[PDB]
């Protein structure tokens, strides 16, 4: 989930936008 | 600001700024 | 901190602190 | 929605928790 992709690994805009409504 | 390790309130902040008026969901357990 | 007008990042922050490990959803348009 | 209840009116814990997962 988001923690694995953006906190314990380096985040990206591509991944962040997967969590926008 | 998005191309780094972002945790906790720092991650929430990034979601808030990127998603804008769309809003977002923060699901740290899923 | 929750019994006031909370907007934007201030509202996100409150959701983050209250909801904890549950996470939350921020839907300003709905 | 949350903006009406917590931003343009005074928020409450009861209402905030409606938006926890």
């Amino acid at each position: 989930g988001i923690v694995e992709q953006c906190c314990t690994s380096i985040c990206s805009l591509y991944q962040l936008e997967n969590y926008c409504n | 600001f998005v191309n780094q390790h972002l945790c906790g309130s720092h991650l929430v902040e990034a979601l808030y700024l990127v998603c804008g008026e769309r809003g977002f969901f923060y699901t740290p357990k899923t």
